[PDB]
RNA sequence: AUUCUGUGAUACCUAGGGGACGGGUAAAGGCGAAGGCAAUCUUUUAUGUAAAAACUGACGUCGAAGGACGAAGGCAAAGGGAACAAAAAGGAUUAGAUACCCCAGUAGUCUUUGCAGACAAUUAUGAAUGCCAUAGGUUAGAUUUUUAAUUUAGUCUAUAAA
């Protein structure tokens, strides 16, 4: 049985929460922008951190933190969002769903040489 | 693995930051603070123990400057040994 | 049993100050017991001396050995440097050419240690499994 | 395994399990160790733009030098304070 | 003899630096 | 003498050639005996059908390292004897 | 034809120092520290002194006079040089009394040192006519080379993949001309045994073909073979068919030239007792107890084993200044890598008391007041 | 030359790996060539899930063989093997140095040890 | 290899000499059941070898 | 902002297909006449370096011209076309904005056969020979009491005489 995952794709933009269910279902795919985030205001630390608390909230909601016994944390991405959404797994936000996680992993994609990048930006 | 290089010759051996330099402690205690407020509320009853902390730094007497580290000197007594040598 | 418990964790906690493994024959000072020495300022665990070559055999031709590839690559595939390996120019380029050999004809993985060797080491049944899905 | 196969991907090897003497929290700080050792975040910045070879070639010379030159500084400011402890 | 007085202050520096890493992590939860 | 030597090391190497050749396959017949004997549904302890269950783990560094680290314990004989040989060999050029 | 000048350099004492030898061997592949090392199993530069005038000046007999700061005020002066002349142009030295005063506590234990032997005590010394001895010559048999201890040939098991081959195609290889005639001189005195033998009631050993033909007739036999490749290499006997050969020939003399008595079959006459039955005990240190399948403890500088038997069952940081046992240390021997290993005993009660008495550290005095 | 194939079949049948087995053998045994040892590993995990001929696999079954033969044969027992659609995938290697020396120390394919070279 | 037909034929003749079984020490002693088939055994052994090594020492199997 | 998305995007997966790219190793490292050459297997090619012997016996160096090779871009023909991206075009910024920035985007980059011959094609230093005092690293070997020192051929720092 594999666990339940809480993929948290965080960019220098915007963060993605995804909790998929054993077999790689999403189940509650949010983003900053969902929770009113404007264009530059879904950035910011404090809104990565207000989006990941409503999520665990949402999760409550649904009744998954008596009904998820293994979960995985996925972390793609070194935006502002990987640290934010830590501490609201790691605080007083989670708690019911903090002793029931085996794995935490690192999904960031590298490419080795992959295609060709954007030409350098010239912003003096 | 390769050993450590020779120095080049350079105008003054020393270290930018002889001493180290000391972070304003509550300047955390103030983050602790920040970070209730985000989760638990502004008007709370958990903050209050964390509220007090903050105001406990600003009372107390800031600690005294630590004597220097005279390293800069030992260097500079040492460089024409240590490297190649002196330039000017 | 509450005291004799608690005893041993503080017990435990000096014994993992002590970085050092005392032997039989070891000549030890006054001064090996001092904080500066137990301290283990040494911040190398290096290699002794070029493994490679004591043992004398030729990497590019155990390109087969999964466990060898997986020892010189780190847990996400990428080769060691020198500095971990401790080995010299020649016989990095060796085992770098070894390593690359295997993943360029497809019988190892090049993002991480070999699926057989995941199975005998910690998360054995955690590992990441695949649902059908279907 | 027997009835489900293993997931073979890159975040396979970017895994670290929970055990009893390592919790989540511990394994956090094993991850971002880590992740820190093979250079993941620095990848991520180098491929965001293109480097052509000139470029990156003269880009490593210089990082390789800054980095040979404080080897071979930390070596001297630690020869200094041996040669001082014995009294020279 | 000398020993002893050695010892003693490893005792000392043992216990101020375990101490550290009990206060150190109350900051990981 | 100097152009000699090169022929006996050139020889030595024949006879080492010489003595492995006990277990090659020459002809079809010795090719079908030998696939049929190492070929077989219940050949590695069948349970398990991987040779990562009767050899579990190919020889890695750690255990390498361990050879002459963590035991020196009576794998010195085992060893011993083939390398004695071996400078028995050598000297007398007779692979024994 | 040598200068005057250069006539009393040879004689100097500077001239003397002995070359500094490598250190003490370890396992050639292990995760030995760089920038921090710790004091070595044996000393490997020489250890020096001078007078108490002469060390107030920083005057060692060296290139420049040596610091007052880290030279004077101990009691024993003893410095070691690794370089005379550093790039820094100073003399890189440093203190030498980890191991000069680790010799004098050894000394003090008044403890020979005997061969290892396989597990009827019998502690024999190492300072023989028939054991001690290293010269030889080629007409001498098989059976004495064990006697011997100092061995030209390399160790086989000891020697590593990488090192064996290289032996082989460089000291090996290129003695089969010489091997042959090794052979000559064996059957040409066969061949004078049953002559001299018929003769009761030598050649000129030049025959190739017997010699081919001899090395046939060996094959069946590989033991007697191997007694004679080692007699041509001087390796050190490995099987039964037995001194020192689970862990090889020792690098060093059995001795290690840190103690020079035969044996300790005497009784220290004490003044008003008499004569003791044991040795006088030894406080030594606690290491790495138990709770690792081993306790170590520290035996006047040197580390050893635990006896055979809490204190060692558990770490106690109350006790102030560690935990402290008194031992008697009964057989002292150099392994094969040059270590000094202990076989240290538990001690008595009453000969602890009995030191202690003249310590005046003993809570009870036996003379005397005690009136049982 | 002195050649070493590693060949992936697929898992399902043992009869496969023999008539592949026995295929190769016996082409590099008519040519000229002289087969040194043919090891039977298992059926154990591939590198990686990969899709050969509209079909998805996991494990395959390996097999080692060692042989000393021509290049032209050597290509030969390649393309041979590629165009079997029961293989998975092939690595041939051109074992070894070149001198003889290094030539006369290969034997049977070692799992727990290595080619001392 | 660098090698030709004298260094070859001269050191498969050499390596079939040194390792012929020995015959037993005297004729008594001797048991004809065991010597005659070690004698029928490396007979066959040293004539695969022969076949073995002239196939690996051919010059149509080298390179460039 | 233009732009994508309710014709269900981003996000998370499953199963196939398609192109070019070369993560770590990696270093003052190396290889070629230079230009230049960095995933991998087989096949194939000329120099060069070390140590010993043997061999030819001045057979050597430079070299107008001719011929060969020659980066990126470009031309011609047939393929390929994911990504990048001159041009063309749109959205912003600005007093104005061709621009720098952004949404997108064709040649071209890639493959095969030719043309073309210009480069800060640089070590701003033609090639080669004889010769001049040291030190610290480093690359591929060799010798040795292979621990560590001598030594051959390169390469790079810091100096003496000059
Ligand atoms: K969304
Ligand atoms: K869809
Ligand atoms: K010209
Ligand atoms: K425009
Ligand atoms: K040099
Ligand atoms: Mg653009
Ligand atoms: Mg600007
Ligand atoms: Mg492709
Ligand atoms: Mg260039
Ligand atoms: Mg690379
Ligand atoms: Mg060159
Ligand atoms: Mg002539
Ligand atoms: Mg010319
Ligand atoms: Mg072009
Ligand atoms: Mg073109
Ligand atoms: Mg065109
Ligand atoms: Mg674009
Ligand atoms: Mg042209
Ligand atoms: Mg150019
Ligand atoms: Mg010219
Ligand atoms: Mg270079
Ligand atoms: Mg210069």
């Amino acid at each position: 049985d594999e666990p339940y995952h809480f993929h948290i794709y965080s960019h220098k933009h915007n963060t993605h929460i995804t909790v998929t269910k054993p077999n790689r279902d999403a189940l509650i795919s949010l983003s900053c922008g969902n929770l009113g985030f404007k264009k530059s205001n879904r950035k910011h630390y404090d809104s990565a951190y207000q989006l990941g608390a409503y999520v665990v909230d949402k999760m409550h909601q649904m009744n998954l933190h008596n009904k998820i016994k293994k979960m995985e944390v996925v972390l793609r991405g070194f935006g502002p969002g990987r640290e934010a959404v830590i501490k609201v797994l790691l605080g007083n936000e989670g708690r019911m769903l903090r002793s029931s996680i085996v794995r935490v992993s690192d999904a960031t994609r590298l490419k080795f040489g992959g295609t060709r990048s954007k030409k350098p930006r010239r912003l003096g | 693995p390769n050993k450590p290089i020779r120095l080049p010759p350079l105008k003054q051996l020393r270290v930018r930051q002889a001493n180290k330099a000391e972070e304003n402690p509550c300047i955390a205690v103030m983050s602790s603070v920040l970070a209730c407020w985000a989760s638990a509320g502004y008007n709370s009853a958990g903050c209050a123990t964390v509220e007090n902390a903050l105001r406990a730094c600003m009372d107390a007497p800031k600690p005294a400057p630590k004597p220097n580290n005279t390293i800069n000197y030992h260097l500079s007594r040492f460089q024409e040994r240590l490297t190649q040598g002196k330039s000017k | 049993v509450q005291e004799l418990l608690q005893s041993e964790v503080t017990s435990n906690n000096y014994m993992r100050m002590m970085r050092r493994r005392w032997n039989n024959g070891d000549v030890y000072a006054p001064r090996d017991l001092s904080p500066y020495e137990m301290k283990g300022r040494n911040g190398g665990w290096v290699e002794a001396a070029d493994v490679v070559d004591e043992l004398g055999f030729s990497p590019l031709d155990n390109y087969r050995n999964f466990s060898l590839i997986s020892d010189y690559i780190t847990p996400f595939g990428r080769i060691r440097h020198s500095k971990e390996t401790g080995l010299k120019p020649v016989n990095q380029r060796k085992i770098a050419k070894m390593v690359r050999r295997a993943i360029g004809l497809g019988i190892h993985p090049s993002v991480h240690k070999h699926p057989e060797i995941l199975k005998n080491s910690n998360g054995r049944h955690l590992l990441p499994l695949v649902v059908p899905k279907g | 395994q027997q009835e489900l196969n293993i997931r073979l991907r890159p975040s396979t090897g970017r895994t670290f399990y929970v055990s009893g003497h390592q919790d989540f929290a511990g394994a956090l700080k094993l991850l971002h160790r880590t992740v820190a050792a093979n250079k993941v975040k620095k990848d991520v910045r180098l491929q965001r733009f293109h480097e052509r070879p000139a470029l990156k070639r003269k880009r490593n010379l210089r990082e390789r030098w800054r980095a040979r030159f404080k080897e071979g500084f930390k070596a001297a400011v630690n020869r200094t304070f041996e040669l001082k402890n014995q009294g020279w | 003899e000398l020993e002893n007085k050695t010892y003693e202050s490893w005792k000392k520096w043992a216990t101020t630096e375990i101490a550290r890493q009990e206060s150190a992590r109350a900051s990981m939860y | 003498e100097k152009e000699a030597m090169k022929s006996e090391a050139r020889r030595d190497a024949v006879v080492q050639l010489y003595v492995a050749s006990k277990n090659f396959i020459v002809d079809e017949k010795e090719l079908e005996e030998h696939v049929n004997k190492h070929f077989t549904e219940k050949i590695h302890n069948a349970s398990g059908r991987s040779i990562w269950d009767s050899q579990k783990n190919p020889i890695s560094m750690r255990e390498l390292r361990n050879e002459f680290s963590g035991f020196n314990t009576t794998s010195a004989a085992v060893k011993t004897t083939v390398r004695q040989k071996n400078v028995a060999e050598e000297l007398t050029g007779g692979k024994l | 034809g040598v200068s005057p000048g250069g006539a009393l350099l040879r004689t100097s004492r500077m001239f003397s120092l002995p070359p500094v030898i490598p250190p003490p061997p370890g396992n050639k592949l292990q995760m030995i520290s760089e920038r921090a090392s710790a004091t070595e199993a044996y000393p490997t530069h020489q250890v020096l002194t001078t007078f108490e005038s002469s060390r107030s000046r920083g005057d060692w007999g060296l290139k420049r006079p040596l610091p007052l700061k880290s030279t004077t005020g101990t009691t024993y002066p003893m410095v070691k040089v690794k370089e005379m002349d550093s790039l820094e142009q100073i003399t890189d030295f440093t203190s030498g009394t980890q191991h000069g005063l680790t010799l004098k506590k050894f000394q003090a234990l008044n403890i020979p040192i005997s061969t290892p032997s396989e597990i009827r005590p019998v502690q024999r010394s190492v300072f023989e006519a028939d054991t001690d001895v290293t010269a030889f010559s080629p007409d001498e048999q098989i059976q004495e080379a064990e006697k011997r201890w100092k061995f030209s040939g390399p160790w086989l098991a000891g020697m590593t993949p990488g090192e064996f081959k290289e032996y082989l195609a460089k000291t090996v290889r290129p003695k089969r001309a010489e091997f042959r005639k090794f052979i000559q001189k064996k059957i040409a005195a066969q061949k004078t045994e049953a002559a001299n033998r018929e003769l009761q009631e030598k050649p000129e050993s030049i025959t190739d073909d017997e010699v081919t033909e001899y090395l046939r007739r060996l094959r069946n036999d590989n033991q007697v073979l191997y007694d004679l490749v080692g007699q041509f290499l001087d390796l050190a006997p490995l099987k039964p068919p037995s001194p020192y050969g689970g862990r090889g020939p020792p690098i060093t003399h059995p001795s290690a030239g840190i103690s020079y008595l035969r044996t300790a079959a005497y009784l220290n006459n004490h003044p008003i007792y008499g004569p003791q039955k044991s040795h006088p005990p030894v406080q030594a240190r606690v290491l790495k107890p138990r709770r690792g399948n081993d306790a170590k403890i520290g035996v006047a500088g040197f580390v050893a084993d635990g006896p055979l038997g809490s204190v060692m069952d558990k770490f106690d940081p109350s006790i102030e200044g560690g935990a402290k046992l008194w031992v008697n240390v009964d057989k002292a021997t150099v392994d094969s890598t040059g270590r000094v290993q202990l076989t240290v005993s538990d001690a008595k009660a009453t000969d602890v008391l009995i030191a202690k008495e003249l310590i005046g550290d003993a809570r009870e005095p036996i003379f005397g007041s005690a009136p049982k | 030359m002195l050649y070493e194939t590693i060949g992936i079949v697929r898992p399902g049948n043992i009869a496969e790996v023999k008539e592949l087995v026995l295929t190769a053998g016996k082409l590099i045994l008519n040519q000229g060539g002289v087969i040194r040892d043919i090891k039977n590993w298992g059926t154990f995990l591939l590198p990686r899930p990969i899709s050969t001929n509209q079909q998805r696999h996991n494990r395959g079954h390996y097999f080692v063989m060692r042989y000393d033969a021509s290049i032209a044969t050597h290509e030969e027992v390649r393309r041979t093997m590629k165009a079997d659609p029961r293989v998975i995938r092939t690595a041939n290697v051109k074992l070894g140095d070149g001198k003889l020396e290094t030539l006369s120390r290969f034997g049977a394919i070692p799992w727990r040890s290595l080619e001392e070279a | 290899y660098l090698l030709n037909k004298d260094e070859f034929d001269s050191a498969i003749q050499y390596a079939e000499h040194i390792l012929k079984p020995i015959k037993a020490e005297d004729r008594l002693t001797a048991d004809p059941e065991k010597e005659d088939e070690e004698a029928r055994e490396h007979a066959a052994r040293h004539a695969k070898a022969v076949a073995a090594l002239e196939r690996i020492a051919k010059l149509e199997h080298g390179g460039a």
